[PDB]
RNA sequence: GCUUGAGUCUCGUAGAGGGGGGUAGAAUUCCAGGUGUAGCGGUGAAAUGCGUAGAGAUCUGGAGGAAUACCGGUGGCGAAGGCGGCCCCCUGGACGAAGACUGACGCUCAGGUGCGAAAGCGUGGGGAGCAAACAGGAUUAGAUACCCUGGUAGUCCACGCCGUAAACGAUGUCGACUUGGAGGUUGUGCCCUUGAGGCGUGGCUUCCGGAGCUAACGCGUUAAGUCGACCGCCUGGGGAGUA
């Protein structure tokens, strides 16, 4: 959310597969769903999080 | 988009005091300043059409202002175009 | 000045803009009417009501909703006044001459309920013709005897009485109505602000109308 | 002078280069009179997916305030140095401390 | 996707696959490209989900 | 734009009136007033007021008679695009005689009736009825 | 002269706004290899095609181009065209809170200039998938098609052309005025912040609906309502956007 390093908070905004969870489920606000995804994206690149559950 | 440092500078170089921000000359001057800076931005790139639109915008504005001045104080006009270095 | 123990106002969003001048509400996402404006409208309400009621009151207490209906089959019903307390058969004012025969049937039937033919025919026909009666009975009570043309009309909830008011508006029948915050006024010549569907504002002004038609010239 | 996160991650085998690397970057940035507001040698962390063959690799966090210029001549060195399997330099918006 | 199911049973129980992929992003990516036409598909897919 | 302000006045009446609006205000001007004057003197507006000083504020009270408004129609005539100037023999009389025509003259904003008597003419600002 | 129109200045906010450089994982195709063995592929059914020089399937490594799942949404930006992975660099616009400066410096704009999807053209380059042309197999009375197997240009990059689209809201721009309701989005002021809020106050937007307007459909404070300033354009169908 407020940051990608927080993989802690994060891991509960992604499905098992690692797909970013729709806001209609997280029930999250708008502005933040973006800050969220952006930080998730950010965290996948630094291998702090999977893209895929195939690993 | 021009440095608060640099924009201020020019306000204190063309107006009564700083704060005299809206003084004709001052506008005409910090437009000029950007217009010129920018000419290198668009020196590279050139395909940055969109940004170019603001730059054209800049020119046509400063142009209108320059015009109005000449209409009012033709003195402050000549002084300005000399000292801003344009109108050839 | 108030009397209304509790009709205060009523009705929340659904407000009809034109009902501004009779509202000062705001409590908990619903507006309270102008408590002190409903009142100077009993001045004129019951006044030109009783005013025509002495010169001879023939009213028509039009009001419906399976939860307020029968509470009009009273001193509203009884005294110098007539009533409709069910689905307002459209055109019953406007087709009065068609429906006029829907009366002849009602009578020519009950006038033959405990009268005339009855316990004869089949033990089918029986309540298998009082299914006819019970029907025409409600919706077409206050019609029965008309005697003196419908002359003003007292109507309960202006918009929920879309038709009957409109009918009147057409026929020159002054329409006295109470109009919630949500209901559309101006169809009403004599407009009565305030709640329209709480068991009180009804009986109150309702019974209070009966209580001024009922007496005006001794 | 602007800020950046920066969080290059190095190759296990070249682990004991990480101290010299940090010494070096700090030197370079400090020399430009730019400060340095956080530093975290997370060491050998386990990878989510197995980037570049090899799982688990040595992370290092930074947080610096330096002129868009030395930050420029950083990703270069970050490229040159095939011991750094990824890097990333980020936003800014004023300094930072602890978290993580 | 994955179920490493455990001790005493034999039933499939894989109701998971109708929770993401399968004919989800699969009947999708299968065929006609689309392009600007999804826009039209997903525009009618909101006009519906209003009421 | 703001280029014709009198049509803006004419319309703020026209509109608010059809909105059954009690008052209505607008930036004032010498001109504006002299007209509202006539509107009042001839009984179309209830009463005006200019509550300002640096940023003047012409303000008018609309009347409603029966259920209607008193202004059954208020159109501009002259306008910055096309200015109208009728002599005197040519001055236009609205609704036969009822209703008025606001006309500016070498001596002030008067009504066609008035101007006709005055013996002069000028720019026929607008029509009212 | 004036300060309300219009600009300038200060701090900030949101953003697939533009241009440039990096870079990431998922897949497809291809190359190499391990294992494995008689089919695979495809359709409505088939056949062309592919496989015992071992295909498909399965695992492993590698090369290459192209596009960026999930976020994602009557969500967001732009003058229109249009713009979706991540990061840095350069840069345009918008909006908001304050207050300060300019002092009508404005609106519109024939001519003019710029921009302007996709296709198409010029030179080099690049080429995985898709695919005009073209080949082959089918269907069919016929099949120069729709379906199948292949597949060239093109689709990709750089520079330069072309200047058109149902380039559409089929609604020119600017300004003023005129009842409502439920959202979405994005600033900001105030309240024991003591509720994840509570009451306001701008920008933008979706649905619905009043007067009114309309041939009707419908529009409806984002007008197709009430008005003004300017500009483009229409005058029966065909002929013709042709000579
Ligand atoms: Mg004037
Ligand atoms: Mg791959
Ligand atoms: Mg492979
Ligand atoms: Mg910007
Ligand atoms: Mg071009
Ligand atoms: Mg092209
Ligand atoms: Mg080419
Ligand atoms: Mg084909
Ligand atoms: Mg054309
Ligand atoms: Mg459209
Ligand atoms: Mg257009
Ligand atoms: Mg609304
Ligand atoms: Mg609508
Ligand atoms: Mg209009
Ligand atoms: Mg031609």
């Amino acid at each position: 959310e407020i940051d990608y390093k927080d993989i802690a908070t994060l891991k509960n905004y992604i499905t098992e597969s690692g797909k970013i969870v729709p806001s209609r489920i997280t029930g999250t606000r708008a502005k933040y769903q973006r800050q969220l995804a952006r930080a998730i994206k950010r965290a996948r690149y630094l291998s702090l999080l999977p893209y895929t559950d195939r690993h | 988009s021009l440095s608060t440092e640099a924009t201020a500078k020019i306000v204190s170089e063309f107006g009564r005091d700083a704060n005299d921000t809206g003084s004709t000359e001052v506008q005409v001057a910090l437009l000029t300043a950007q217009i010129n800076h920018l000419q290198g931005h668009f020196a590279e790139h050139k395909k940055d059409h969109h940004s170019r639109r603001g730059l054209l915008r800049m020119v046509s504005q400063r142009r209108k202002l320059l015009d109005y001045l000449k209409r009012k104080d033709v003195a402050r006009y000549t002084q300005l175009i000399e000292r801003l270095g344009l109108r050839r | 000045m108030l009397k209304a123990g509790v009709h205060f106002g009523h009705q929340t969003r659904y407000w009809n803009p034109k009902m501004k001048p009779f509202i000062f509400g705001a409590r908990n996402k619903v507006h309270i009417i102008n408590l002190e404006k409903t009142v100077p409208m009993f001045n004129e309400a019951l006044a030109e009501l009783n005013k025509i009621a002495s010169r001879k009151g023939k009213i028509l207490f039009v009001g419906t909703k399976r939860a307020a209906s029968e509470a009009v089959k009273d001193a509203a019903l009884s005294c110098d006044q007539f009533f409709v307390n069910h689905r307002w058969l459209g055109g019953m004012l406007t087709n009065w001459k068609t429906v006029r025969q829907s009366i002849k049937r009602l009578k020519d039937l009950e006038t033959q309920s405990q009268d005339g033919t009855f316990d004869k025919l089949t033990k089918k026909e029986a309540l298998m013709r009082t299914r006819e009666l019970e029907k025409l009975e409600n919706s077409l009570g206050g019609i029965k005897d008309m005697g003196g043309l419908p002359d003003a009309l007292f109507v309960i909830d202006a918009d929920h009485e879309h038709i009957a008011i409109k009918e009147a508006n057409n026929l020159g029948i002054p329409v006295f109505a109470i109009v919630d915050t949500n209901s559309d006024p101006d169809g009403v010549d004599f407009v009565i602000p305030g709640n329209d569907d709480a068991i009180r504002a009804v009986t109150l002004y309702l019974g209070a109308v009966a209580a001024t038609v009922r007496e005006g010239r001794s | 002078m602007r800020h950046y996160e920066i969080v290059f991650m190095v190759h296990p085998d070249q682990s004991e280069q990480v101290p010299g690397m940090i010494e070096r970057y700090t030197a370079a940035i400090t020399g430009a009179e730019g400060k340095i507001h956080r530093l975290e040698d997370w060491g050998r962390r386990q990878l989510a997916y197995p980037i570049n063959k090899l799982h688990k690799a040595h992370y290092v966090l930074m947080n610096v305030e330096a002129p868009q210029e030395v930050i420029d001549e950083l990703e270069t060195t970050f490229r040159f140095n095939d011991a750094v399997i990824r890097s990333m330099v980020m936003r800014t918006k004023h300094a930072v401390t602890e978290a993580s | 996707i994955k179920v490493r199911e455990n001790e005493p049973f034999d039933v499939a129980l894989r109701r998971f696959k109708r929770s993401c992929e399968k004919a989800g992003v699969l009947a999708e990516v299968r065929r006609r490209e689309f392009y600007e036409k999804p826009t039209t598909e997903r525009k009618r897919a909101k006009a519906s989900a209003v009421k | 734009s703001m280029q014709d302000p009198i049509a803006d006045m004419l319309t703020r009446i026209r509109n608010g009136q059809a909105a059954n609006k009690a008052a209505v205000t607008m930036p004032s001007s010498k001109l504006k007033v002299a007209i509202a004057n006539v509107l009042k003197e001839e009984g179309f507006i209830e009463d005006f007021k200019v509550e300002g000083d640096t940023k003047p504020e012409l303000e008018l009270t609309l009347k409603y008679f029966q259920g209607k408004a008193v202004v059954e129609s208020i159109q501009r005539v002259s306008r910055p695009g096309l200015r109208i100037y009728k002599r005197k023999d040519e001055l236009p009389k609205v609704m036969a005689g009822l209703g008025i025509a606001v006309v500016s003259t070498s001596k002030g904003v008067m009504t066609d009736r008035a101007a006709r008597q005055a013996g002069l003419g000028g720019e026929i600002i607008c029509y009212v009825a």
